[PDB]
C-alpha cells in the first residue's frame, strides 16, 4: 500500500481520495515503465 | 414492469386445471435475503413434491416476494391435451369461411383441402404453406384468447377495440374450428397426417389473420383487417399486389408544402419550398383501373377509403393511405412452386428488332464505367488485385451459400453449404483449382435459390461454385470502393458506412422539374442483361488488361473475364416432381458477387441512353440519376413550369425508348413524390412500409426459438416505428410462449422479466418500447454478471473440424499463401481465426446457442448463487448514477415532422431535439485498426473482439492482426506506431454505442449531438480521462431521452463527478465484459 | 455543404480537442449541422426581404457563436435585430473577445443605455482595425431606394461584394496578436482557436456574403410592395449556432434563385398586391357611397 | 438567481479542470448554491441592521 | 471579474436593502462588538457573488 | 492482464 | 528502403503523439509504406518520360 | 500540530501532482507525520543538550 | 500563417497561381526565392541525338534545389506564427522536422 499517513488513507474527504488515486496511478505508471524496460 | 404479472395471468389462463401449480423462483444479491430465497425455493419444491398448497409459504417468506427479484416461474400442468380447442369452441360461434377455388391462376394456390392438392402423403409438401417460424398456430390462438379474456370487461374505446378484435377472431376461430386446430411437431412443421382434411393454407392464413386482428385499434383498422382477412382465405397470389398498386400513383397526387432534403446519409436540411402536383388524365385513368381491379377482387372498404381520400388528396389524411399500403404486406408470403416462380422470372421475349445504336452505346457506357471503377487500382498494382485469390479465401465468410455437398472432416461427415468448407474439402482432396472457372452451361446448370418478399414477385438466386466468388471478390471490392463515393449509386454511396436511407430526390423537386421513377426488379432476364451487358464488362476488362504490367493483376482480370464469359452461356436447374428442367439462361441474377454493383452500372448506362433519346423532343437538364437496387429515379429540370402534357409526353417517351431496347418499363413521372421498394415520398414526407410479418417467415431460419422471439420483438419494434402497431401484450404473450423451455413433459420453465430484458446474449426485448434496458440496482448488476458468466461456450463440431487434418491442411495452405513457413505461433493464431470464421456454419452456431440456453436454464431453475468481480455496463452505470441530479426542464418544439407515421412520443423527441445529423459507426469502422483490417479482408471482427484486443500487449495485437490476414510489416507498423493508443478510444466509443443500441431502434433517428439535448446536460468538464467523460455524457443523454420517451416531458441532468470517482471509473472503463444479443437489433431501415 | 462529420473532424484537429469530446463539446462545435446552416441562410434572406425583426439566441460560453455573431453584425444591418438581443450579443463579444484581448476592464454596460456596447467600445478602443470594424458595424444601415417604383432596402456596396469580410478579418487578426495581459494563457488560446476556425474560411466567408447579398437583391427585384423598415411586434429567432454552421459548412456551390422560382414569387406578390388594392377599392367605394347616401 | 448548475458548468469551463491533476481550482466550486447565497445576503444585511 | 456588473448591482442592492430596512429601526444603532458572533462562511459570499 | 503483469513489479512510490 | 516499422516509430517519437488529444500530427503517418514509395517513384518517372 | 491530513492535502495542491507524469515532487510527501515531527524535535534538542 | 499574413483569398480561374501571388507578397528572402524557383521551374526542350527531350534544370539534377527548399523550410520554422495557437506552430514545425 501507499506509505502515507493513515489519516490520509482512511479519509473520506475528496482531496485525500484524489491524492490516493493519483499516487496509485503514479505507482502503476512507474511499474509499467520498469516492466517495459525488463521486456 | 408489467411482464411478470401478465406472465402469471397467462399461466393461470392456459393451465386453468386444478392440478396446475406455479412455483415462482427468486434471486437476490443480498446474502441474508438470498438465504431466504434458497430456503423458500427448497420449501416450494418439497411442497410440490408432496403436493401441498404453497399459499402459506408466500406469507412465511413475504420478504422474498417483496425484496428479491423474480427469476423465473416453474409451471406444472397435467391436462394439456385438447386445451386450445376447448378454449376455441367458445369463439367459433360465427359462420366459417368457405374458400373460393376459382380465384388463383394456379390450382395449388387455391385454399382447398390438402387431399385435393396432395392425394398421397408422398406428394405432400408444406413448403408452399410453411410459416417457417418456431411458434405454433395453437400458441397464436392461445395468445389471442388470453388477450380476449384479459380485456373482456373493458370500457370506452378499449371496449370498442375488444369488440372489433372479437369479431375478427370470431371469423378466424370459426374457420379454424370447422376443421380443428392442426397440431405441429417438435420442428413446428405441419405434417400431412394432421393436414389431410384441412384447407392447405389454413395455418398460414390463420397466423396472418391473427397478426392482423391483433394489430387493429381503430374502426379503419377493423375495416382493413376484416377485408384482408376474409379475402386472403381465398386469394393467395394477387391480393397484396392489388392493394399496394394505387400507392405508386398516390404519391404523385399530394402537393409539397415544405420538405426534407438529404445532405449526408441521414442529415436533413429542410426546405419551405412549395411544389404543386401535376397529374395527367392518363394517371387518373390508371388509378381508376387499379380501384376497379380492387373491386373485381371483392374489395369494398379499401377502394372506398382511397376514393374518399381522393376528394382532397391532402397529406394530413394520407396516413390512411400509408396504413393501407403497410397493411397490404401482412397477408403473408406467396411461397409458390420454384418452377412457376422461376418461369415467371425467366419469361423473356427476345428480339433481333432492337435499336442497335442504343445497345452499342449502352455497352460502351458499361465498358467506360468498368474502366473508371478499376483504372487506378489496376494502373498502380493494387495489392488486392495482386493477391485476389488470397483475398477471396480470407473473405469467403461473406460469400453466398453454395449448394450442399458431402464434406468429411476427420471421422465426421457434414453437409455444409458454406463455400469456405467446400474450399477446405477441395484442398484436402486435390480439387482446389482457382485458375479454372467451372462452366455453368447445360452440362453443369446452375441451381437456383429464391428470395420472396410479400407483394413483390419472387427473385431467382444463382448458387455458383466458390471459384466464381474467388475470381470476382477483389475486382468487385474495388468496384464497391469506387461506388461508395459516387452519388449515382444510391445502394453503395456513403461517406463512412451509412447509406442515404431517406434518399436524395426532394432537393431538385420544383415546379419546373419532374421526377421519373421506374421499378426495375423485373429486369433480371431482360435482353439488356444478356450478351450486351456481359460483353461490355468483358471489354472493360480487356481495356484494363493493357493498363498494367503485373502478371498477377492480369491473371485476376483474366479470371473475372472468364467468369463473365461462362455466365454469358449459362443454364439453370429447376426441379419439377421427378424431372429436373435445365433451362438456358444467359442473363443476370443475384447470388453472384458482382450482381449488385453490376446491376447498378447497367441501370445507370441504360437510363443515360434513354434520357439521351428523350432529349430529342424536350429540352431539360438531368439534375440527378439514382439507381437504388430495385428502383431507378432521375430528376429532369425544364426551362418552363411543368404541365400535364409535358409529364404525359415524358412518361410516354421514356416507355417507348425503353421498349426500343426491348425493356418493358412502367415509367412513372411525378412532380412531388416517388414510390420505390425501400421507401416512398408523398407531400414532402417520407414513409417506410411496415410490412414485416411477425407470425410468418420467408424461410426456415438457422436460429433458436429464443433468438426467434428476440427477432419477433425486433420486427414488432420496427413495424411500430413505421406505423404498424401490433398490440404489445400480444407480443409479450408470444415472447413468453417462445422463451419457455420444457424441463419435462409436465414441468415448464418461464423466464421472468429480468432475465429477458437484461442486456446480455439472452436479451429478447425491453420492458418499455423504444428504451434500452439498463439498471443500477444490485440485482440487475448481479444478474448481468451471472449471465455474462454463461456467454462462453464451446462447440463440439467446431472442435472436431479444427482438429481434423482437412482443417489443418487448409490452415497450412493459408499460411503459406500468407508468407509464413512452419511459424508454429502465427499458424496457431491463423487456425484460431479460421475456427472463428467457421461460426457461420449453422450447426456450430446452433450448438453454441443451445449450450448457452441450457446453461441459462440450469441457472434459472435455482436461485442464482454466482458472484464475480467482472465489470459489466450496469456496474459502470451504477457507479455513475448516484452523482446525477435531476430537475424538470422544458424544450420547445422547433424541428419539422418529416415521418408522419412515427409514434407520437418518438415524433416528440424528434421535434424537440431534431433528427440524427451524422452517425458514429457501431463497428469501429473509422478506427485505424479497422481500416487496416478492411485493407485486406472484408471479414469484420466483432466490436467486442476489437475492444478486448486493443487493450492487450503489443505482441498480442500484432499476432491477432497477422491472424486476420494483415501482413507482418503492416501489423508491425501499426503496433510500433503506438496507434492503438489513439484507436482504443474509437473502439470504446463503438463498443459502448453497440451495447446501448445508439444506432438501432428509435435512437438511430435521434440527434445525440443536438444543441437542445446538450443544453439539458450539465456535466462540468474534467480533462484527460476521455472515456469517463464520454460515458457520463452518453449516460446523461440516454437518461434524458428515455425520460422524454416514457413521459413526454424533459429533465435537465447535472453531474459534478468527483475526480477520485473519475480515476476509479477510468480503470473499469477498459475492462467492460458485456454483451447484447444481435437478435435484438431493431434496424429501422431494411 | 461541407460534410458535417468531415468539418467537425477538421475543427477538432484545429482545436486539439481531447478524444471523444466532440459529442460533448459546447465551446466551439455544438449546433453545427447542415440543417442549421440552411435555416440560417433562409432566415437571414427572408427576414431582410420581408423586413421582419430578428432575435439573436446564443450561449455566452460558446466562443464560436460570438465570432459568428461578429461576422453576422458585419454583414447584416443592425436595425434588423431586436434591440435587446443585439445589445446582449454585442456585450458578450466586447467582454469576451475585445476588451480582454486589449487588457481593458470589463465593460459595465447599463441596461437601457442610449448607446450600444459597440458604440462605447469604439470610443474606448485604440486599435485602428478593431475600432474601424466597430464603427462600421455601428453605422452599417440599409439604404432606402425607390427602384422601378417600389421602395427597397439596399445593402452597402461593400457588403454586396464581400469586402467587409476583409475588414472584420483585419480586426480579428489584430485580436489574435494581442497579449491578454489579465487573462490566463488558456483564455488567449481559446480566443485564438475560435478566430483560427473562422479565418480558415475567409474566402468561403467572402463568397457567402456575396451569395447572401446576391440572393437578397435578386429576390428583392420580385417584391411589388414597399419594403418598409419598421420593427415588428414579434421577431424571428435566429440562433448563432446556425450562423456558425453556415460559416463552417458553406461550400463553393453557387445557389441562385431559379427563374421559375423568381416568376412564381413575383406572381404571388403581384396577386397579393392586386387583391389588397381591389379590396381597398371595394371598401372605399362602399364607405363613400354610404356616406353620400346619408345612411346615418 | 443564476442557475447553480449552469454557473458551476460555466465556472468549470473557465477553470480548465483536469481529473488526473491535483489543483487548487477544484475547490473554487465548493459550496456554491442558492441557499448559501440567500444565507449570505440575509446574514450581511441582518448583522449590519442589528 | 466575469461578474463585475453583477458585483456592482449586488453592492447597490445590499446597500439599498440595508438602508430601507434601517429606516424601520426605532432604537439607536449602537456599534459595539458583541459577546458572541454570527458565523459567515466565505463560500456563502462566493455563492452570492 | 497487462496491468496485472505490471503490478508484479516491486516498486512502491512512497518509501 | 528504410524499414517502415522503424521509420514509423521514429516519426512517432519525433511527433510526440498524444493519445488523449486529437492532433494534426496523427495524420502525418497516414499511407506511409514501401509500396506507396515505389508507386510514387514509378509514377513520377513514367509521367515525365511519357 | 497542523493536521497531517490537511497539510498533506495542501502540499499535494501546491505541488500539483500529475498522475500521468513521473515527478520528483511526489517524493516530497515521503514520511510526513506527527510522530516524525516529534522525533525530530526531541532528537535535535536532546542531541544539542547531550 | 508563419509570417502572420492574412489568409490568401485566391480566386478560381485567377491568371496567377497561388505561389506566384505569394512570391510577390512574401518578404522573407529564402521563402520568396524558393517560391520564384518553383514558379519558374520548367523543362528545357533540347534535341539530343536527333530526338526532342525534356531536360531538368541542372540544380534539380544534382539535388541543389533541395537546399533552397530546406532554407525556406528552416526560415518558416524560425517564424512565430503570431495569429495562430502555439500548437499549430508546433504541428507545422513537427512536419518540417520530419522533412
Amino acid at each position: 500500500e501507499i506509505k502515507i499517513a493513515d489519516e490520509v488513507k482512511k479519509s473520506n474527504k475528496e482531496e485525500s481520495k484524489q491524492l490516493l488515486e493519483v499516487l496509485k496511478t503514479k505507482e502503476e505508471h512507474q511499474k509499467e515503465v520498469q516492466y517495459e524496460i525488463l521486456q | 414492469g408489467k411482464y411478470n404479472l401478465i406472465l402469471s395471468e397467462y399461466l393461470s389462463f392456459i393451465y386453468n386445471s386444478q392440478s396446475a401449480v406455479q412455483i415462482p423462483i427468486y434471486y437476490s444479491s443480498n446474502s441474508e435475503l438470498e438465504n431466504r430465497c434458497i430456503e423458500f425455493h427448497s420449501k416450494c419444491l418439497e411442497n410440490s413434491k408432496n403436493g401441498l398448497s404453497l399459499k402459506k409459504l408466500f406469507v412465511e417468506y413475504s420478504d422474498v416476494i417483496e425484496n428479491a427479484t423474480l427469476l423465473s416461474i416453474l409451471s406444472y400442468s397435467y391436462d394439456k391435451y385438447n386445451a386450445v380447442e376447448r378454449k376455441l369452441v367458445k369463439y367459433a360461434k360465427g359462420k366459417p369461411l368457405e374458400a373460393d377455388l376459382t380465384v388463383n391462376e394456379l390450382d395449388y394456390e387455391n385454399n382447398k383441402i390438402t387431399s385435393e392438392l396432395f392425394p398421397t402423403a408422398e406428394e405432400y409438401t408444406d413448403l408452399l404453406m410453411d410459416p417457417a417460424i418456431l411458434t405454433s398456430l395453437s400458441s397464436n390462438l392461445n395468445a389471442v384468447m388470453f388477450w380476449l379474456e384479459k380485456h373482456e370487461n373493458d370500457v370506452a374505446e378499449k371496449l370498442k377495440i375488444y369488440k372489433r378484435r372479437l369479431d375478427l377472431f370470431t371469423i378466424v376461430a370459426s374457420t379454424v374450428n370447422k376443421y380443428g386446430v392442426p397440431r405441429h411437431n417438435a420442428k413446428y412443421r405441419y405434417e400431412y397426417e394432421v393436414m389431410k382434411d384441412k384447407p392447405y393454407y389454413l395455418v398460414t392464413w390463420a397466423n396472418s389473420s391473427i397478426e392482423m386482428l391483433m394489430s387493429v385499434f381503430s374502426h379503419e383498422d377493423y375495416l382493413i383487417a376484416r377485408e384482408l382477412i376474409v379475402l386472403s382465405y381465398s386469394n393467395r397470389s394477387t391480393l397484396a399486389k392489388l392493394v399496394s398498386s394505387p400507392m405508386s400513383i398516390l404519391v404523385a397526387l399530394v402537393d409539397i408544402n415544405g420538405t426534407f432534403i438529404t445532405n449526408e446519409e441521414l442529415e436533413l436540411e429542410f426546405s419551405n419550398k412549395y411544389v404543386r402536383a401535376i397529374v395527367p388524365d392518363q394517371t387518373f385513368d390508371e388509378l381508376k383501373q387499379m380501384l376497379d381491379n380492387m373491386r373485381k377482387a371483392g374489395l369494398t372498404d379499401i377502394p372506398k377509403m382511397i376514393q374518399d381520400w381522393l376528394v382532397d388528396c391532402s397529406i394530413e389524411k394520407f396516413p390512411l393511405m400509408a396504413k393501407i399500403y403497410s397493411w397490404s404486406f401482412h397477408v403473408g408470403f406467396r411461397k409458390q412452386k420454384m418452377l412457376d416462380a422461376a418461369l415467371d422470372q425467366l419469361k423473356t421475349e427476345y428480339t433481333e428488332d432492337v435499336d442497335d445504336e442504343m445497345y452499342r452505346e449502352y455497352t460502351m457506357l458499361i465498358r467506360d464505367e468498368v474502366v473508371k471503377m478499376l483504372e487506378e487500382p489496376v494502373k498502380h498494382d493494387d495489392h488486392l488485385l495482386q493477391d485476389s485469390e488470397l483475398a477471396g479465401l480470407l473473405s469467403m465468410s461473406s460469400a453466398s451459400n453454395g449448394e450442399s455437398r458431402q464434406l468429411k472432416f476427420g471421422r465426421k461427415t457434414i453437409f455444409s453449404t458454406k463455400k469456405n468448407m467446400h474450399v477446405m474439402d477441395d484442398m484436402a482432396n486435390g480439387r482446389y483449382t482457382p485458375g479454372i472457372i467451372p462452366p455453368v452451361n447445360v452440362d453443369k446448370p446452375i441451381p437456383l435459390g429464391r428470395r420472396d418478399v410479400p407483394g413483390r414477385r419472387t427473385r431467382i438466386i444463382f448458387i455458383l461454385p466458390y471459384e466464381y466468388f474467388i475470381a470476382q471478390h477483389a475486382v468487385v471490392e474495388k468496384m464497391l470502393i469506387y461506388a461508395k463515393h459516387t452519388r449515382e449509386y444510391a445502394e453503395f454511396y456513403s461517406q463512412s458506412n451509412q447509406l442515404l436511407s431517406y434518399g436524395d430526390v426532394t432537393r431538385f423537386l420544383s415546379n419546373n422539374s419532374m421526377v421519373l421513377y421506374t421499378d426495375v426488379s423485373q429486369w433480371d432476364s431482360s435482353q439488356h442483361n444478356t450478351q450486351p451487358f456481359r460483353k461490355g464488362i468483358i471489354m472493360g476488362l480487356d481495356m484494363l488488361a493493357n493498363m498494367t504490367n503485373d502478371a498477377r493483376v492480369i491473371q485476376t482480370l483474366n479470371l473475372y473475364k472468364q467468369t463473365q464469359i461462362n455466365l454469358m452461356d449459362s443454364y439453370v436447374q429447376i426441379p419439377d416432381g421427378n424431372v429436373i428442367k435445365k433451362i438456358q439462361y444467359g442473363a443476370v441474377a443475384s447470388g453472384e458477387k458482382q450482381t449488385k454493383a453490376a446491376n447498378s452500372i447497367a441501370n445507370l448506362a441504360l437510363i443515360k441512353t434513354v434520357l439521351s433519346r428523350i432529349s430529342n423532343k424536350y429540352s431539360f437538364a438531368t439534375k440527378i440519376i439514382r439507381v437504388d437496387g430495385d428502383d431507378n429515379y432521375a430528376v429532369l429540370q425544364f426551362n418552363t413550369e411543368v404541365t400535364k402534357q409535358m409529364v404525359q409526353d415524358v412518361s410516354n417517351d421514356v416507355r417507348e425508348t425503353y421498349a426500343r431496347m426491348n425493356t418493358k418499363v412502367k415509367a412513372l413521372v411525378s412532380t412531388v413524390g416517388i414510390e420505390i421498394a425501400k421507401r416512398y415520398i408523398a407531400g414532402g414526407k417520407i414513409f417506410f412500409r411496415a410490412g414485416i410479418n411477425l407470425l410468418n417467415n420467408e424461410k426456415k431460419g438457422q436460429s433458436t426459438q429464443w433468438d426467434q422471439a428476440a427477432v419477433l420483438y425486433s420486427n414488432y419494434i420496427v413495424n411500430r416505428l413505421r406505423g404498424f402497431e401490433t398490440d404489445r401484450e400480444f407480443i409479450l404473450t408470444k415472447i413468453m410462449q417462445m422463451t419457455s423451455v420444457a424441463i419435462t413433459g409436465s414441468l415448464r420453465l418461464f423466464p421472468s422479466e429480468r432475465v429477458l430484458t437484461t442486456n446480455s446474449t439472452f436479451k429478447v426485448f425491453d420492458s418499455e418500447d423504444f428504451i434500452i434496458e439498463y439498471g443500477t440496482t444490485d440485482d440487475e448488476v448481479y444478474i448481468q454478471r451471472a449471465f455474462m458468466s454463461l456467454s462462453s461456450q464451446k462447440s463440439g463440431i467446431a472442435d472436431e473440424i479444427a482438429a481434423s487434418s482437412t482443417f489443418k491442411n487448409y490452415v497450412s495452405r493459408l499460411s503459406e499463401q500468407l508468407l509464413f513457413s512452419k511459424n508454429n505461433i502465427v499458424s496457431r493464431g491463423i487456425a484460431l481465426t479460421e475456427k472463428a470464421k467457421l461460426n457461420s456454419y449453422a450447426p456450430i452456431s446452433l450448438e453454441k446457442r443451445r449450450a448457452q440456453i441450457s446453461a441459462l436454464l440450469t441457472m434459472l431453475q435455482k436461485p442464482v448463487t454466482f458472484k464475480s468481480s467482472k465489470i459489466t455496463i450496469n456496474d459502470i452505470l451504477r457507479d455513475i448514477k448516484p452523482f446525477f441530479t435531476v430537475n424538470e426542464a422544458h424544450l420547445p418544439i422547433q424541428y419539422q415532422k418529416f415521418m408522419p407515421t412515427l409514434p407520437d412520443n418518438v415524433q416528440y423527441i424528434i421535434q424537440c431535439i431534431g433528427s440524427r445529423t451524422y452517425q458514429i459507426e457501431d463497428d469501429g469502422s473509422k478506427s485505424a485498426i479497422s481500416r487496416l483490417i478492411s485493407k485486406y479482408s472484408v471479414y469484420k471482427p466483432s466490436i467486442e473482439e476489437l475492444y478486448k484486443v486493443i487493450s492487450l500487449h503489443e505482441n498480442e495485437i500484432q499476432l491477432y492482426l497477422i491472424s486476420l490476414g494483415i501482413p507482418k510489416i503492416d501489423a508491425d507498423t501499426y503496433v510500433g506506431s503506438k496507434i492503438y493508443s489513439q484507436d482504443k478510444y474509437r473502439i470504446l466509443e463503438s463498443y459502448v454505442y453497440n451495447l446501448l443500441s445508439i444506432n438501432y431502434g428509435c435512437y438511430q433517428l435521434f440527434d445525440f449531438n443536438s444543441p437542445d439535448l446538450e443544453k439539458l446536460i450539465r456535466i462540468p468538464f474534467k480533462g484527460k480521462i476521455p472515456a469517463v467523460t464520454f460515458i457520463l455524457h452518453l449516460y446523461a443523454k440516454l437518461e434524458v431521452i428515455n425520460h422524454a420517451i416514457k413521459n413526454g416531458s424533459w429533465i435537465s441532468l447535472f453531474c459534478n463527478y468527483p475526480k477520485s470517482e473519475m480515476i476509479k471509473l477510468w480503470k473499469k472503463m477498459w475492462n467492460i465484459t458485456s454483451l447484447r444479443s444481435p437478435y435484438t437489433n431493431a434496424n429501422f431501415f431494411q | 455543404l461541407v460534410s458535417t462529420e468531415a468539418q467537425i473532424q477538421k475543427m477538432s484537429q484545429d482545436l486539439q480537442l481531447e478524444a471523444l469530446t466532440i459529442q460533448s463539446e459546447t465551446q466551439f462545435l455544438t449546433g453545427i449541422n447542415s440543417q442549421a446552416a440552411n435555416d440560417c441562410f433562409k432566415t437571414l434572406i427572408a427576414a431582410m426581404l420581408s423586413q421582419r425583426t430578428m432575435s439573436l439566441d446564443f450561449v455566452t460560453t460558446n466562443y464560436m457563436s460570438l465570432i459568428s455573431g461578429m461576422w453576422l453584425l458585419t454583414v447584416v444591418p443592425n436595425d434588423m435585430f431586436i434591440r435587446e438581443s443585439l445589445v446582449a450579443c454585442q456585450l458578450a463579444i466586447i467582454n469576451t473577445i475585445i476588451y480582454p484581448a486589449f487588457g481593458m476592464q470589463r465593460m459595465h454596460y447599463r441596461n437601457g443605455d442610449p448607446q450600444t456596447p459597440f458604440q462605447i467600445a469604439e470610443q474606448q478602443i485604440q486599435n485602428f482595425q478593431v475600432a474601424n470594424w466597430l464603427h462600421f458595424v455601428n453605422n452599417n444601415q440599409f439604404r432606402q431606394v425607390v427602384i422601378d417604383g417600389v421602395l427597397n432596402q439596399v445593402l452597402n456596396d461593400n457588403i454586396r461584394n464581400g469586402h467587409v469580410v476583409n475588414q472584420l478579418m483585419e480586426a480579428l487578426m489584430q485580436l489574435s496578436r494581442q497579449q491578454f495581459p489579465t487573462m490566463p494563457v488558456d483564455y488567449k488560446r481559446s480566443i485564438q482557436r475560435g478566430i483560427l476556425l473562422l479565418s480558415n474560411r475567409l474566402g468561403q466567408l467572402v463568397d457567402l456574403t456575396r451569395l447572401l447579398a446576391y440572393n437578397y437583391e435578386t429576390l428583392m427585384a420580385c417584391i411589388t410592395m414597399n419594403m418598409q423598415h419598421v420593427q415588428t411586434l414579434t421577431t424571428e429567432k435566429l440562433q448563432l449556432t446556425s450562423v456558425t454552421s453556415l460559416c463552417m459548412l458553406i461550400g463553393n456551390a453557387t445557389v441562385i434563385p431559379s427563374p421559375q422560382t423568381l416568376f412564381h414569387y413575383y406572381n404571388v406578390n403581384v396577386n397579393f398586391h392586386s387583391n389588397y388594392n381591389e379590396r381597398i377599392n371595394d371598401a372605399v367605394a362602399i364607405i363613400t357611397a354610404a356616406n353620400r347616401l346619408n345612411l346615418y
